[PDB]
RNA sequence: GUGGGAGAGGGUGGUGGAAUUCCCGGAGUAGCGGUGAAAUGCGCAGAUACCGGGAGGAACGCCGAUGGCGAAGGCAGCCACCUGGUCCACCCGUGACGCUGAGGCGCGAAAGCGUGGGGAGCAAACCGGAUUAGAUACCCGGGUAGUCCACGCCCUAAACGAUGCGCGCUAGGUCUCUGGGUCUCCUGGGGGCCGAAGCUAACGCGUUAAGCGCGCCGCCUGGGGAGUACGGCCGCAAGGC
């Protein structure tokens, strides 16, 4: 088992998961706005973000998960009340990461944002 | 004949034996294309930014030489052919610059 | 470099031949020659086993040597370039330093006069043969054995060439030509550079005459045939197929996938081809 | 904090002292603007043309992530 | 590049008298050298037309001093392309 | 000219976004004339909280 | 001529990282994706989310900007090699060698075409889902040419500053690039801004003229028909002139 550890914050506009992780990197639990009663728009708020940022360390807690890193990738609208709840979770909390990927001019994007 | 400097880096978990072959056949090759070496700055192990190699751990060379223009290019071939070199990047010498 | 040919003829109109610019000397080494019997697609039995064969070019085989590991770090000279009837690469005549003369298929960019050699020591540069083991990942090489010491199988026409992908355990890893990657023993000698007459694709022969020149009788359709002869065969007036297309010997001939199933030769062959 | 200043003397042609080199860069290793380098314009060049032949070396980042 | 040696050992040679810098024989010789250097760029890389454009212009202006130098003197004028090897 | 009141505007626009503490950084008019403007002008109210402050 | 500068100017070879997709392995589980909202789509045959490894193509974030370079089209990771243009300073050389330019020749964005490569992302056509009275669209999930390289064509454009080029003469103020100097300034060449005089139908222009003059070229002569038809020339075609 594992307590200290590590989770992960996936923030986009229609939604927002989150991972709750060894320190290795392989995840042990996991949720998003869908798991917890949602569908549609309303997985994309920040109320939803925050109960799947909390029934992501309730059920890492019952896995005995105590200390965690905060790694942030994305950006939404469920990112602020995510991040917020997970200190306020009961958990260790030990840093705040932003990760986002962006590309140095990769490939071109779709349509919908050029 | 021209200026520049060579960087070359190698292998961190190398042989002395290993690491001075290397170093021979470098040493080696600038002769052949008609370098001269002016000077080295032989830094050893000094690590990095990005793992090179997959490897945080790298090694650096540095030569500051005189040479024919037309010969450079091949010169840094026959340099990255070797399965330790990793690097190899060749500047022409150009006179510092300074601010306040 | 593909010669054209104004029409003054019909077939002269397309009609395209080689430049045999890289060509040197143009008759063969007496020593290294030796007569092609010709089959005519029959086999021991008298009996045609494979169709459309016969009437050819008289033709005299060139010896080539896909060993190469034959003989270890004795340098060569390259001594000719030479046409070579029996393939669609180049040979390439060596004059070893030893005295004696062997034929290669040239790759792309040999000139006469330059030194090749064969074996582990040996410089990484276009011509000469190492074990695969020696050769630096994400170089390209020709002519490569496929198990060790029996002689030189992949890559051998005109304009191939395969591609070091990584090693793995005793193995390295190659994209063949058709784009199959195979696990390919290391100490399996390659020989470096890509086969040259990249431009033999190029050529359009223009007239039946020239496929006939070159061995190649007519060939019938199974449609032109009749039921005795063929699947294809009959029906009144010019049909369809008429079920799926198949081969004269029944067997379906779009798609059905033949390579037999449990040949131990997989468990090498890391993905199959291509696009 | 106008770096040039809190820097000394130094000569932006030389690549590898990733010391006075890294001080130019912002947490995430973007290089840094005018506004931020106290460099002028002719300087500006001369400084991240050298910069990035350094990330190539190795000696600085490309990037890093944003700590909180 | 071109070489200041190989610049003056030209440049010598063509003067009319010892000190001469400019002066249309001079000149000619030095576009002259720098065409010649470029068409064989040229040949080479055929892909590169900026530089070609250069040419054009460094030709039209050989042209330009030929043509006054022989309606000022004839004579030194046949002197000149023949000891150049111009004017085909 | 007459023109130049958009981008006076945008400028402006741009030149209060710049001075916040904190301001956008990505938030202009999708005009290209005018874009110039409110991003540029988001450039000097950012360079002038480096300078004093 | 001598001596110096700046710059995404062009061509060839090489090389660095970020990210997308796909593939192998691990770990893990009930949804993921998507919109205004949804659905199609993907997912217990184990996806999304996370970790490690590999393949591959394309584009080069921060620097970066109203900035720079080019005659125009246009040009951007970094390295070298080959190469054009252009600025400054010295007042050394040549002695009007000049400007322009019908035809000609070369270049010429994207799309398109031929041959052979290449194909991750994107994406005409195309197929679905929606919205709708319908929706051959806008939005969503797919997806082929094409987009990339070589070579050869094509020769068009809001190819625009809708301003042909060269020289001279006519307030200044301002900030910016890059040279030079007895360095606050002074001064040469670019880039913008407000503006004397003057111009203009007005808008506006204005030492970067749309001012005041000279040289030369190109074009205009009511709208539609029409950049059509006929002829000619060019192109593989599209189609151009
Ligand atoms: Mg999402
Ligand atoms: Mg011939
Ligand atoms: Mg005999
Ligand atoms: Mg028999
Ligand atoms: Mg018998
Ligand atoms: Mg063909
Ligand atoms: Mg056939
Ligand atoms: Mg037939
Ligand atoms: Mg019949
Ligand atoms: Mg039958
Ligand atoms: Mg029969
Ligand atoms: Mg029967
Ligand atoms: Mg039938
Ligand atoms: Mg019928
Ligand atoms: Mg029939
Ligand atoms: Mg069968
Ligand atoms: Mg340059
Ligand atoms: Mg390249
Ligand atoms: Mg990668
Ligand atoms: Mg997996
Ligand atoms: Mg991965
Ligand atoms: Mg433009
Ligand atoms: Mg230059
Ligand atoms: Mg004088
Ligand atoms: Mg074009
Ligand atoms: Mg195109
Ligand atoms: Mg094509
Ligand atoms: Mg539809
Ligand atoms: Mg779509
Ligand atoms: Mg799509
Ligand atoms: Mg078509
Ligand atoms: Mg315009
Ligand atoms: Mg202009
Ligand atoms: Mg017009
Ligand atoms: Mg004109
Ligand atoms: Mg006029
Ligand atoms: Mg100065
Ligand atoms: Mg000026
Ligand atoms: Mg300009
Ligand atoms: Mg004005
Ligand atoms: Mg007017
Ligand atoms: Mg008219
Ligand atoms: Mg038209
Ligand atoms: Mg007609």
């Amino acid at each position: 088992q594992v307590a200290s550890g590590r989770a992960y914050i996936h923030a986009s506009y229609n939604n927002t998961i989150v991972t709750i992780t060894d320190p290795d990197g392989n995840p042990i639990t996991w949720s998003s706005g869908g798991v917890i009663g949602y569908k549609g728009s309303r997985k994309g708020t920040p109320y939803a973000a925050q109960l799947a940022a909390l029934d992501a360390a309730k059920k890492a807690m019952a896995y005995g998960m105590q200390s965690v890193d905060v790694i942030v990738r994305g950006t939404g609208a469920g990112r602020e009340q995510a991040i917020r709840a997970l200190q306020a979770s009961g958990l260790q909390v030990k840093s705040i990461v932003d990760d986002t990927p962006v590309p140095h001019n990769g490939c071109r994007p779709k349509k919908k944002f050029r | 004949m021209r200026r520049y400097e060579v960087n070359i880096v190698l292998n961190p978990n190398l042989d002395q034996s290993q690491l001075a072959l290397e170093k021979e056949i470098i040493q080696r090759a600038l002769e052949n294309y008609g370098a001269r070496v002016e000077k080295v700055e032989e830094l050893g192990l000094r690590r990095l930014a990005y793992p090179i190699a997959k490897d945080p751990q790298g090694y650096f060379l540095w030569y500051q030489v005189e040479m024919p223009e037309d010969r450079v290019n091949d010169l840094a071939r026959e340099l990255r052919i070797r399965d330790n070199v990793r690097r190899v990047m060749v500047v022409k010498s150009q006179e510092p610059f300074l601010a306040n | 470099a593909v010669k054209k040919f104004k029409p003054y003829t019909p077939s002269r109109r397309f009609m395209t031949v080689a430049d045999f610019s890289e060509i040197t000397k143009t008759e063969p080494e007496k020593s290294l020659v030796k007569p092609l019997k010709k089959t005519g697609g029959r086999n021991n039995q008298g009996r045609i086993t494979v169709r459309f064969r016969g009437g050819g070019h008289k033709r005299l085989y060139r010896i080539i040597d896909f060993k190469r590991w034959d003989k270890v770090g004795i340098p060569a000279k390259v001594a000719a370039i030479e046409y070579d009837p029996n393939r669609s690469a180049r040979i390439a005549l060596l004059h070893y330093v030893d005295g004696e003369k062997r034929y290669i298929i040239a790759p792309d960019g040999l000139q006469v006069g330059q030194q090749v050699v064969a074996g582990p020591d040996a410089p990484i540069q276009v011509g000469n043969a190492l074990p695969l083991r020696f050769i630096p990942v994400g170089t390209v090489v020709h002519a490569v054995e496929l198990e060790p010491k029996k002689g030189a199988k992949l890559a051998r026409a005109a304009g191939t060439s395969a591609q070091i992908q990584g090693r793995e355990g005793d193995y390295v890893i190659l994209r063949l030509p058709s784009g199959e990657l195979r696990k390919v023993h290391g100490e399996c000698y390659a020989t470096v550079g890509a086969v040259g007459n990249a431009d033999h694709k190029n050529i359009v022969l223009g007239k039946a005459g020239r496929s006939r020149w070159l061995g190649r009788r007519p060939h019938v359709r199974g449609a032109a045939m009749n039921p005795v002869d063929h699947p294809h065969g009959g029906g009144e007036g010019r049909a369809p197929r008429g079920r799926p297309p198949a081969s004269p010997w029944g067997w379906q001939t779009k798609g059905l996938k033949t390579r037999k199933r449990r040949k131990p030769s997989s468990r090498f062959i890391i993905a199959r081809r291509k696009k | 904090a106008k770096v040039k200043a809190t820097l000394g003397e130094f000569d932006l042609r030389d690549y590898r002292n990733v010391e006075v080199l890294k001080r130019f860069l912002s947490e995430t290793g973007k290089i840094l603007p005018r506004r931020r380098t106290g460099l002028s314009a002719k300087e500006q060049r001369i400084l991240a043309k050298t910069i990035k032949r350094a990330r190539i070396l190795g000696l600085l980042p490309f990037t890093e992530k944003l700590v909180r | 590049p071109i070489t200041k040696e190989e610049k003056q050992k030209v440049i010598q040679e063509f003067a009319r008298f010892p000190g001469d810098t400019g002066s249309t024989e001079v000149q000619v010789a030095l576009l002259t050298l720098r065409i010649n250097r470029l068409s064989e760029h040229l040949k080479v890389h055929k892909k590169d037309h900026h530089s070609h454009r250069g040419l054009l212009m460094m030709v039209g202006q050989r042209r330009r001093l030929l043509r006054y130098l022989q309606r000022e003197d004839p004579e030194r004028y046949r002197a000149l392309i023949e000891k150049l090897g111009i004017r085909g | 000219r007459q023109k130049r009141d958009r981008l006076e505007r945008a400028h402006q626009r741009g030149y209060q976004a710049g001075i916040a503490g904190r301001s956008k950084e990505m938030c202009p008019y999708q005009t290209l004339n005018q874009r110039s403007q409110w991003l540029g002008g988001w450039r000097e109210a950012m360079a002038d909280r480096v300078v004093m402050a």
